[PDB]
């Protein structure tokens, strides 16, 4: 007989930032 | 060994390093030590190196195995540190072989700047494979990059990229030309000399494609005995970076002589220079009235020489941010001290350095440090190898007495208006392939000017080539006629005089 | 390798060495005190330090067993997997006598729990700390961790029961380096002339590997260098001398630095003319500290650290900047005015902390801050982004130079052009202690400068520079410069002249009085009259507080 | 053009390969088909006795493990081994998913066998490759590096249609009275499967007309599927695009108060060249080289599709004469002009583009813009014009038979067309408020005067 498998790894997020002018 | 060119020196020690481990092992039994076992390749990308790197691994007795930077990784947790695995294990298991992990920026992040914990969790692979306990057993690896910089600390040690080579002129050129077409005969009248002097900005990747693209050219052409390339062919590849030979500029001759001496001397005798025991100067700076052909006597003297020509704008560097201004002027400098020689173009000084002095303010502390990265650019802790800034603005009087000091723009060399003689040879510059007309007079056109600017002269004979494409859909005089009444002269008065005054000052000092 | 192969760190090699061994070998001291030891070590430092270089040396001469980790090895990308590992291993680890387990790289395994969006990686770390700390956690089973960023390791981790002691496993000091130099050049036959003493006490920032990396260049150097003179006598005649040494230092650097390396000027002491006074402070300044700690020990005082040069331009502060790079055994780290800024808010305070850490890290180090206008300049500008940043960055100058440190001998040296401008915290004591002014050189100051520019080129026998050096009276040492490249210049062209003609048909191995004449017609006296007006002043403000 | 290329790139390689090998070149060995290209291949296939071992993408994965890689290179030795011939990968973007979105493994190991497995044919395997596909973005740039596939052809006929459509619909009792070649005319972009839904439904339609194939049947089957200003400035863009031997042996501006944007919408429907349209403030970014670096991608955008019409709209908004304004919006506005100067006095007699500017107020436009060698020319830009405006804005609409627009034209003087479309809306607002407001299917089915005389009530000038 054959049987399955379960797996979960990781995705992808997104970051903000600040940044100063003059 | 035979399909490398330019790259001797490291071409040479890479051999080196590799040969006397696999030639005789005897030689570093007897000295007690063991060989470098990493080759860290950093450059522009399409010089050679990956090439040089398999002529290493096929004229040696190894296996080259090929791991590529964005191919191993991926989402899946576990999986890029595997095949990392797989494939050291794979080079260690049958042979002593060489490793070529290309583009090893991109998979070392250096730990702090990046977010993903999978690059964070190979870069640790990679220090665990390179170095350990019983990490390597004969064995070599090699690396490649564009920005050596972005590598972390522990991956540019010793025993993992324990050996950082530079890849990145003219006689290798050349050679690259021979053993490129080396398979193939090309013709009889055929000289090289010219196809290494007019491909001065090519990395070495792209001659190959050039001569690959003549031969298919020649043959798209032409459709087996007396078959090749021509002469065309390679100017046809070579068309498919400014197209003057000092011929362009008109008058100006002793300040032409000048720029040629003081550019061509450093270039063609550098051993004569080294007996002398002298460095030479760099830096030339033209002032006086707009549209005087400044720029165009800059790249008269850029095309001669087998430099670049980098020619940057003065409000085309500053920017809102902090820092952006001086990160553009550092990215300048170092794309110019980057492949020597080359002739840097600043234009607008006036406009740049703004004679510092004190603002307080915010665009005030800005030109502040815009000047100071600029003087510690030129001349500051620095080499100095082959840097030929010459500058161009309209206002000598609003630059700092700091960059006008010598060593970095030492030649305070003035452009005046031309006179009749010298609009005569512009005249005689601009038309060089036109049909012309024997009743016409340069001459009668000339001494009408009276103070007109080369604008204006290539403004007038646009109007003729107007004139005569409209009489089309050789050139008349009857155009020159009709053109010579609608003239401009766009220059005043007052900044002859201001600018003649200003020359006097800078003689009477 | 074995305890033995292991140089240039007693204390942590004791530290390691007694938990590792006594309890293993006399447990019935812990049996008599009735409390157990301590069985966990975090080994950290600065990569290449030679902490996996102990572990391996413990592991091959203590007789128990040792199972060894990786950090990534253990991860996979089924649910249930890597803890699975970590349980395999520690489950057979503890089955057999006691042992030792290593887990490399633990900073990669285990990062804070809070600070990470994924699940795996807090399902391992959980299963790391039930694993070491648990019901039954360990009988006689000991566990040593290495990493080089140990701020980046879940605080939950570093308590006792999981890593009792943080060992600090550092650079070593020049007696370390002194044992590392031995025990590295034990095995290859070394040439009686050179001497290690001197190697170590030159080398200062180079850890380890360094060293080792140090060593195995010289020998390639020797052999190179043989290999090619030459086409079973030859392994005879095999011995690495003390010059071969000196390439290798003189073309290395630590591997903290290298990305901070310069590229390599020649200049020295004599290439400077003139400012004999200045030259002979900055050298006293310089050398005393590092060639004679005893003395400065002994007296129970702290030796003066930063320096600043002012003056018009081009008169050489960047010449004697070089010259210290060249011939000085400290580090150097060079940087230019701008050159540590960003747009980005709390970054440019982080160049200047990065790079202070490293120069204190690897010291002693001189850090040359050049056009300190651009960074300094003076705290409370005209408010909002005028000194919004401005502000950060001299503040963080200010906590990093004088403040809550260790006196670690980091000489910094400036180099302005309008100190007026430069902020008052800056230039106290203690922080920038000397002020110098660099004047314009007086006549005889500008015959050393002539000299000293004309060392290593041709010159007429009958020729004299005196008249060269009064007639200019105003002069800079650019400006002489100048004058020697445009005289340099003539006699070239004379030269290319000359052949030319023998072509068509050395003729002047020297240059000459003419050259030096027609060279000189056109001279510059770059540096105004109020310039000089306005340095004047401000020396003389100085003298007057002084 | 393409047929005519791809038959010498199919003839030339693969039958003197002797006089291949004597020129010296070896780079002609693989082309590809984006945009009848499985026709093109089929003729191919049919014109040659050489080998043809046709591969689809897709049809590369079986159960066992690294047989996609075993069938790969079986595919290449079968190839090389029998003859110089030609291969078929038909659908490559399955078999290459771009390498970057994708997260499998085998996929990446099947990308790298046919990477390396295409550029290890050497000079005795004189083999060539033939791919096609449908979308020409998703395809690795390192499959499109020079060595495996580097000559393309864009295939954007009437005869291959007649072709089609008389090998489907030659398996039917079909009519007497039927002419093919107009169906093969009137039909356009159809392409392969469209034939064959159009004779489907012929089909259908004949089998309804019989229930409650002739010619009407595939008619409705297909029916039923899917002065001196302008002349001058017409003349003057062809000749400029036009051959440039006699030119041997670019911009233009508009100004005035009446179609300027109108004219170039007609440039752009009707000159048979590209166009690229951005507004004024469009471009725009508070960012030190984002609003530079959209001008810089927009002008390499235009040189790449060569030739081309930048349609400048509003140029004052963008220009606004650098001078000196001392700011951050002065500094973005010289930062602007200089990029726009930059990018646009770098174009030679090569990629022939072509700026065309518009504005209202002349006056704010900078001179050295208006500079000659850059932008040169000068259009200024009526009751004809106006009458021709309402009347090619009525086309589409139900406009009531007893009315007259020359009133409407005298009476409006200085105004515009955006207004007289105002004046069309609200007419059409005002007549749909009516209708809201048995009678037959429309109570007002034609706009009356009355809406016309209630619109112009409120209509203003621009
Ligand atoms: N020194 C050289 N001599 C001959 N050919 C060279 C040289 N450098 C580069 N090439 C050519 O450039 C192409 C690309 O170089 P290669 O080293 O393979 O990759 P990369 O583009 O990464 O540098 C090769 O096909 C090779 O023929
Ligand atoms: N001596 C000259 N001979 C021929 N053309 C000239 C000469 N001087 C100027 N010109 C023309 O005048 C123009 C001047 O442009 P540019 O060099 O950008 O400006 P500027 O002279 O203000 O630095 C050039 O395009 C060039 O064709
Ligand atoms: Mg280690
Ligand atoms: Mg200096």
């Amino acid at each position: 007989a054959a049987a399955a498998a379960a797996a979960a790894a990781a995705a992808a997020a997104v970051a903000v930032a600040v940044a100063v002018a003059a | 060994y035979d399909d490398i060119g330019g790259c001797r020196k490291q071409m040479a020690q890479i051999r080196e390093m590799v040969e006397l481990p696999l030639r005789h092992p005897q030689l570093f039994k007897a000295i007690g030590i063991k060989p470098p076992r990493g080759v860290l390749m950093y450059g522009p990308p399409g010089t050679g190196k990956t090439l040089m790197a398999r002529a290493v691994a096929n004229e040696t007795g190894a296996f080259f195995f090929l791991i590529n930077g964005p191919e191993v990784m991926s989402k899946m947790a576990g999986e890029s540190e595997s095949n990392l695995r797989k494939a050291f294990e794979e080079a260690e298991k049958n042979a002593p072989a060489i490793i070529f992990i290309d583009e090893i920026d991109s998979i070392a992040p250096k730990r702090d700047k990046t977010n993903g914990e999978v690059e964070r969790r190979v870069v640790s692979q990679l220090l665990t494979l390179m170095d350990g306990m019983k990490a390597r057993s004969n064995v070599v690896v090699i690396a490649a990059t564009n920005r050596p910089n972005s590598i972390d600390p522990a991956l540019r040690r010793f025993g993992r990229f324990d050996r950082e080579v530079d890849i990145g002129d003219a006689t290798g050129r050349l050679e690259v030309l021979r053993i490129h077409t080396k398979n193939m005969k090309l013709a009889d009248d055929v000289d090289l000399e010219a196809l290494a002097a007019e491909t001065h900005g090519y990395v070495g990747a792209d001659i190959a494609s050039l001569c690959s693209e003549a031969a298919m050219q020649q043959i798209r052409e032409k459709m087996l005995d007396s078959l090749g390339v021509t002469m065309d062919n390679f100017r046809f590849a070579l068309g498919n970076s400014v197209n003057v030979t000092w011929d362009d500029v008109g008058g100006l001759d002793e300040i032409k002589e000048e720029l040629k001496e003081t550019v061509e001397y450093p270039v063609l005798h550098p051993d004569q220079y080294t007996k002398f025991g002298l460095s030479p100067s760099k830096g030339v700076l033209f002032y006086g009235p707009p549209g005087t052909g400044k720029t165009l006597l800059a790249k008269a003297v850029a095309t001669e020489v087998s430099a670049n020509f980098i020619s940057v704008k003065g409000p085309e560097l500053l920017s809102m941010w902090y820092g952006e201004s001086e990160s553009n002027i550092r990215d300048i400098f170092d794309k110019a001290r980057a492949a020597a020689p080359t002739v840097v173009f600043l234009d607008e000084l006036d406009s740049i350095a703004k004679a510092r002095g004190g603002s307080l303010g915010d665009a005030g502390g800005a030109s502040d440090r815009v000047v100071n990265q600029l003087l510690t650019e030129m001349d500051g802790m620095n080499a100095k190898k082959n840097v030929f800034v010459i500058g161009a603005t309209n206002r000598p009087d609003q630059i700092d007495p700091a960059i006008l000091r010598p060593g970095r723009l030492d030649q305070l060399i003035y452009v005046p208006l031309p006179d009749e003689n010298a609009r005569l040879s512009i005249l005689n510059a601009q038309l060089r392939k036109t049909p012309l007309e024997p009743g016409l007079e340069l001459t009668a056109i000339a001494k009408a000017t009276q103070g007109f600017s080369g604008a204006d002269l290539l403004y007038i004979v646009q109007r003729a080539a107007k004139y005569a494409i409209k009489d089309s859909i050789y050139i008349t005089k009857e155009h020159f006629a009709e053109a010579m009444k609608t003239a401009k002269r766009s220059v005043s008065d007052a900044e002859l005089r201001r600018y003649e005054a200003y020359s006097q000052q800078m003689k009477a000092s």
